[PDB]
């Protein structure tokens, strides 16, 4: 068998852009583990989507993943737009490249290291782990230390 | 034998 492992992720952002950051928690039969970084001008689906790949990439071999997450961007990329990216080439029906690519692709490489189980939970409350990174997420954007340097300004 |  693989050895589960449960996953919560969350990014937070204080503008459209702003300062961000996101939070993670790893648990395996009862062992936590946490992550977070906070990042100067990012968005919060980039924080989304960030909370998930360092998530994943943390892991030193191949594990059943449950993975929790509010968020409503991962969730409508990972079940209606990443099967029709890797048919086009990560291209949009336009012939263009999709927004926030890097990160999907990334997200889609540390995704086929595991066997994943998603979890779309709807809110924070009684997720108590789900509201633990919103905190830590929360708390990096409060001190940012990094660039997200493969954010293209949109504005 | 923890993962991460």
């Amino acid at each position: 068998m693989l050895k589960q492992v449960e996953i919560f992720t969350d990014g937070s952002c204080l503008g459209n852009p702003g300062p961000g950051g996101y939070g993670a928690i790893l648990r395996y039969r009862g062992r936590e583990k946490t992550f977070s970084a906070g990042y100067t001008r990012t968005t919060n689906n980039r924080m989304e989507l960030m909370a998930a790949i360092v998530a994943l990439e943390a892991l030193k071999e191949h594990c059943e993943v449950i993975l929790s997450t509010d968020s409503q961007y991962v969730r409508q990329g990972i079940t209606q737009w990443i099967h029709n990216w890797k048919k086009r080439g990560w291209k949009t029906a336009d012939k263009k490249p999709v927004k926030n690519v890097d990160l999907w692709q990334r997200l889609d490489a540390a995704l086929g290291q595991h066997q994943i189980k998603w979890e779309w939970v709807k809110g924070h409350a009684g997720h108590p782990e789900n509201e633990r990174c919103d905190e830590l997420a929360r708390a990096a954007a409060m001190n940012p230390t990094l660039e997200d340097t493969g954010y293209q300004v949109e504005v | 034998d923890i993962p991460f």
